[PDB]
């Protein structure tokens, strides 16, 4: 009979965001700018574990946090300049202090298919408190680097006119991993004001 | 330590926070940048420093990959970040990042 | 086979409405403006026990009056500053000039959900002559303020061009409770004039 | 083998209306104003009883002519000062000069609800050879009066342009009746002319 | 009589048509009314008769509830209607009304 | 297998018309004006019989031809002064040279009805080689009149753009049947220049 | 005989074609009539003559029901027809219609 | 193994027609004008028989090419003066240069029908080479005449602007066949450009 | 021979190309025409040429019911048809259609 | 008492109506106010009085949690409420609402 | 576990095309111009081996590639002078640098239909180390030209705004095979620039 | 050899890359052109060289279906395409295709 705080119940739409994380994807085929419904979304929370399976422009991403209290609830992409994808995932509050482990998979699904290329273990560059496995299923992919809870990315963009946005502000939850498969510095980098993002489609 | 404020023309030292074997230098890149500008590289022993930076940066490896800066200057205020990548097999792998930031008093 | 007045049948649309009562409810999450359309409203006239159940900005009401010939027929709620949710209730005429126990059960369904975390009876102020139990799940409710029979309170406002409005004239009949769950003052007030309000709908 | 005149057969619509008779309700709680699409009515003529049901403006009104040759084909509502609600009654047209019985149920159902508040009969004033069983459910009554074969009253008003109206034109065939419930005389009347009439819609 | 005409002048005698006996005058109302115009009430006894008439006015109990007006004037012609009401438990119910017309030739 | 003429196939459209018979009925209770719609029409030929059920104005008309070649293809109605109901009939052309006998059936539908009030038979007037068996249910034609083969009337009037009309040429072809119940001379005449016709629709 | 041609100023002798026996002219209508114009009437026994015919128009009621019209004008030239009605028991039901044409030459 | 032309599969809708044969038909009855939707069209191409069955203008038009490998794709009716019906035959393209017996079955179905009044055999006149099996039932056809692989007329008219035309350029394949029921000559011809044209419907 | 040719002013024979026995001619209706306007008809033994060729055609029957035409004319040339009737039993049967092409050298 | 009038210059007791034992006082929150403007205040012990009313106002515990006000003047015609709160475990609650209204005469 | 590129999984829609082929083909019927919505196509990966089946201007084309990592997705249809047809192919990527094996059966639809009329064997000119099995049905086809790989032509044309196009640009890749069923040189060559193309309708 | 360059004035050997038998030659066509530009034809045998190229253009039929050009110009860069077609039967079938680029320095 002593307090707790709970997950909140599922609902058709949500109103109140928290930035999650920011995804960045970078591919070896052409994507010229965004397309208005070019990406689509489905969303799960099985146990404590939430995953996000996001289909766009010819790439499957398949992202799943572990023993969690979160629920994703929106994601947007953009397209940025040499051809990368940028995600940008929000979930509902973070209720605890805690690193999650995170699992990664993108699979190619237009340009450049083919089996399991990468599987590894990402360790968190900045406290070591957690990991990434990342997979990659095809040969498309250069770069990629995930930012969970960034501060200094800027989440309001185009901010939806009818939802309240929410980011972390401390430097201790900050989270980076990051893989580069080009001899070239990772670079993986995209400046979000310079992106066009559009709202994926619940389905 | 986030946050370093040393005054004008001293010594800077800022430390990446993180140490490297020599041994395994060779499997490893180092990158010291201060906001989207590169400072230092330390690309499998080949090392190279910018213009900008060039005369008055000393890259001390078994310092915990720190940089000494002398002769500070009112321009260098800004935040660095120091990235480090393994080479795990057939990828190169971040295994530690880093940021430290310098203010000037003048 | 001596005369007996009865609470009257119940219909789709109700043209005449009494106003039961004003309830106020601050939350520590944001609210901005009313929106059209966002509150829904379920009703029901179980024995003499009159329910209405209310979704809306994040929160669920359950109200209940007991042992009572009213129905309740409409409701309307509107934000004010602060994050201050208003909800004006309407019901049919009132019939016995007695006072009736209240039963409150206020749940977070957006923001800051949980397990109960309030539980109690408050008293009548006025008069002490009933009682609200009153029921909180979360830790997003800050003050709670009812007034049953108001007097002061002009529940014009915007007055539905098609209906009657009736409201009570006695301070005898009068009722107030109310919690803080803040140091400060109650300070649940906010002046009906400076909220806009809708009305909630019937599914 | 002897010709006798028989009552026509049920139609959809009915052009040829004679003026049955004038009820006029006179009611405590506010009718403001005439609405369109307000009253609604049902009619049957089994064996020789002809009933009209109508549904309106707070009451409901269950009239039936007894051992009759004639059939309820239409019916309007309208609203006069002082919460007055006159109803005119159309029939098919009248085959015998004789007085026949009345009964006339009236009911509250949107204020002032109650069991059977009166139940009485009441003789016809000019004539005396026929009666009204009259029936008030509730406490919303003030005074109710009925003129059958109404020779004064002009039930063209605004004349439906597709119908033809027929009234009677003799004393004899007059009948009234009337009961008022208030210290003060009848004072049920209403002028036809300062009335806005709508008809019914059968359903 | 639905229709009586009288001389000017003359006693003009309007008749109810209705006999109440004395003892029932005490839940009985009787009104004398001219055109949406009232002329006469007796309301439990006590009678009452308006200005226009209150002079030239005479209210015969007996004879059949009638009204004497003496001093017929050219203004009083038209129709004048008469009703009895008894006082049911709880409500009062007509229980007669009479129409009559009277002319005035001039 | 010596040739011989048939009568023609059923078809939903029919253009080529024959002007069969012209029939007045003079009624006791109001018609104001032609409306459009309101008459609607039911053909069979069952047997060598051919039959017209015609029902508007508050009549119903059933009519048929004995022992014939011919089949109704259209009809069309319209109202004259004094309460008078003008009917022209189509039927296809005229294979042989032969008076019919025929059997007209008046019945009241919405004014003035009863049982059967008339039932006789009328000679052929101008040659005396056949009948019509009439039959008035109701208290409402005061006048009939029937004109089989009609010369002298002009059946183009409002001509239908779409069809080709006949029209009888001789005056043996002509017949000629007629019952008046009130005292004054027929005068079921109408000339037909001062009607407005409509046809009436097949169902 | 449908055409009849007369020259002017004889006697015009048009027949209705049938005859009706003295003892039913009882119950018996006759109507002579040209062009919507009527121009006799014998109902009941009770004989009219309209007064553009009444000078010269006798009416033979033997003789087929034929109307003799002396000094026949101009202007009688059009269309006549005689109409004749029996009285069935509660109507009056048309016997005989018959159509004759008067030309005169001049 | 030796190749063989065959002739084309069944479509929808056919682009290339050939010219196959020219009908004109004389009727007793009036016709005015081309009607557009008027003529409706049957085809069956069964055994190595092709059927044309039209109906339109009051007639019923049953064709048959006995034994050849072409199939009809398209027709159209027109109307001259003189109540005469001129139809145009478009087949497939013509495989061989072979005469082919002809079966015309010509039916009244709306003005002058009967049994058969005609059935003979008419001799291709300009060759002598095959024959027509022709059967009139009914009394309305005065004059056919029937033009197989006509050179002379021209087919393009009103040529429809999405189908491609072909037309016979020998004399030697010429057909002509023909025969009329007045003492009068044939005089069954009608220029082709004084018609008006519409093209008959599938269904 | 469907083409002709033939000098001016000399003699034009254009053959029907059938026979038709002198004893069938009662049954037999044929017609010689030139683009829809009539040259010669010969119904059922009774003859008749038209006003722009009555003076200069000759009708040979024996000879495959040919016309002989005398003095050829530059307004001549065109194409002649000619078409022969049968009468089958109740119906007119066109037995034999032909068509031959005059020219003219001038 | 609802309604209390005194004449200027007098003094005003306007009364909570509640009474609150000394020992529970430090459990209990004690509010005046005049239609949204706070009067005075006891906020568990710990009193204030605002500037408006800093002089000229005695708060007596014992009587009912009575307010005296002397020196009454013309500004102060109004409408009072006293409320007392109750610290339940973890909240505040509202154990007594008052309402008082004062008039002055001038 | 070793990495292998893989094809593409089955789409809706292809926003990625590779120019595989150019097929020419010249008819001896008429065809004017190009239609919008005159051609359909159907694809089918079966085992390794590639099908396209196109419908249009009375032909239907059956092109299959043997054992083959490429699948077909879209393809395009113009008119260009002398009645000659552009077929335009787009597939997946190349994988391999392979020359696959061709197979192609043309059969008339709509013009000079018949049975098998050619059945042979094409070497690939340029390399000589593929052929094409080619298949005539009927008697419409004058010349066939097929360019597998083809460097020279652009496939930009009117290329389509939502899609991105690659061609091949080595010699080596570059197939031709041709048959000409006429005494005249090949002549089945038409400039790319002087037709116009329109996309085929899957389905 | 998909490039050749010759200096001006020499000659240029243009190889088909391709050898037919004489005897088969009966049954061969051989066209060499230039962008779509008839240079010379051997059909059956029969020999044909357009004037732009008659008088300088020697066609070697032994030595790999070769085209001899003397007297080279500076109009004659562009790309030439040889195309061998054997007559199987009913069809003529392309068995060689080969293309060769001519370049010339001036
Ligand atoms: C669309 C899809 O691929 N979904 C699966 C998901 O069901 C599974 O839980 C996860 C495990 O890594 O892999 C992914
Ligand atoms: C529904 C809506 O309008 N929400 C916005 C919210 O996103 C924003 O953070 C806030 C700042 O003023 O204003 C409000
Ligand atoms: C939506 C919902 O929770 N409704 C329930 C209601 O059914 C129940 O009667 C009441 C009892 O307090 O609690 C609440
Ligand atoms: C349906 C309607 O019009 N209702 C209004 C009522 O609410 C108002 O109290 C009254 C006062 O004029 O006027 C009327
Ligand atoms: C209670 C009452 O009024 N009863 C009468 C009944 O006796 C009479 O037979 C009938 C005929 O109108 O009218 C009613
Ligand atoms: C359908 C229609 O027009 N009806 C009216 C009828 O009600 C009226 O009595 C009459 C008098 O002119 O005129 C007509
Ligand atoms: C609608 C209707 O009344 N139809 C009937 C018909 O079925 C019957 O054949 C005829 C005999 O007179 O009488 C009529
Ligand atoms: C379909 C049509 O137009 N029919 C008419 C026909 O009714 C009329 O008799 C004729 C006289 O010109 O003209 C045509
Ligand atoms: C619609 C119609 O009459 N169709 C018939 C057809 O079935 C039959 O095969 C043909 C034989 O002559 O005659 C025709
Ligand atoms: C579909 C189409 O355009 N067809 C026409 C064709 O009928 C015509 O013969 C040809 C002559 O230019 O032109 C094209
Ligand atoms: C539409 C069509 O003809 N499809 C066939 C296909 O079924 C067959 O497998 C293939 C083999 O060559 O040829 C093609
Ligand atoms: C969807 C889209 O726009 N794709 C085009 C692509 O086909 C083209 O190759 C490229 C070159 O600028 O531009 C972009």
């Amino acid at each position: 009979a002593e307090y707790k705080n709970t997950i909140c119940p599922p609902r058709q739409d949500y109103r109140y965001w928290y930035f999650a994380a920011e995804l960045t994807i970078g591919v070896n085929y052409d994507i010229n700018s965004t397309i208005m419904g070019e990406c689509h979304m489905s969303e799960s929370y099985i146990d404590r574990n939430a995953n996000i399976v996001l289909t766009g422009y010819g790439l499957e991403i398949n992202m799943t946090i572990m023993d969690t209290d979160q629920r994703f609830v929106a994601a947007a992409e953009g397209v940025g300049k040499d051809n990368k994808l940028s995600v940008l995932l929000f979930t509902t509050q973070r209720l605890d202090k805690v690193h999650h482990n995170i699992s990664v998979t993108i699979t190619c699904m237009e340009m450049n298919c083919g089996t399991t290329k990468y599987d590894s273990d990402l360790p968190e560059s900045i406290h070591h408190k957690s990991s990434c496995d990342i997979t990659i299923n095809g040969s498309c992919v250069t770069c990629v680097n995930l930012e969970t809870d960034p501060t200094k990315i800027n989440p309001h963009y185009l901010h939806p006119k009818d939802k309240y946005l929410y980011r972390n502000s401390e430097y201790g939850m900050r989270g980076s991993y990051g893989v580069t498969f080009m001899d070239e510095l990772n670079q993986c980098f995209l400046d979000i004001k310079e992106v066009s993002y559009d709202i994926c489609y619940r389905e | 330590v986030i946050h370093v404020t040393k005054e004008v023309k001293e010594v800077a030292t800022l430390s990446c926070g993180h140490n490297v074997s020599v041994e395994e230098l060779a499997q490893t890149r180092i990158y010291w940048q201060k906001e989207k500008k590169m400072v230092l590289t330390m690309m499998s022993g080949d090392m190279n420093i910018w213009p900008e930076y060039k005369n008055r940066t000393i890259f001390d490896i078994t310092n915990n990959l720190s940089i000494v800066i002398l002769a500070l200057r009112p321009s260098d205020e800004g935040t660095y970040e120091c990235v480090v990548l393994k080479y795990e097999k057939d990828a190169f792998k971040r295994e530690h990042l880093a940021e430290v930031t310098l203010s000037v008093k003048a």
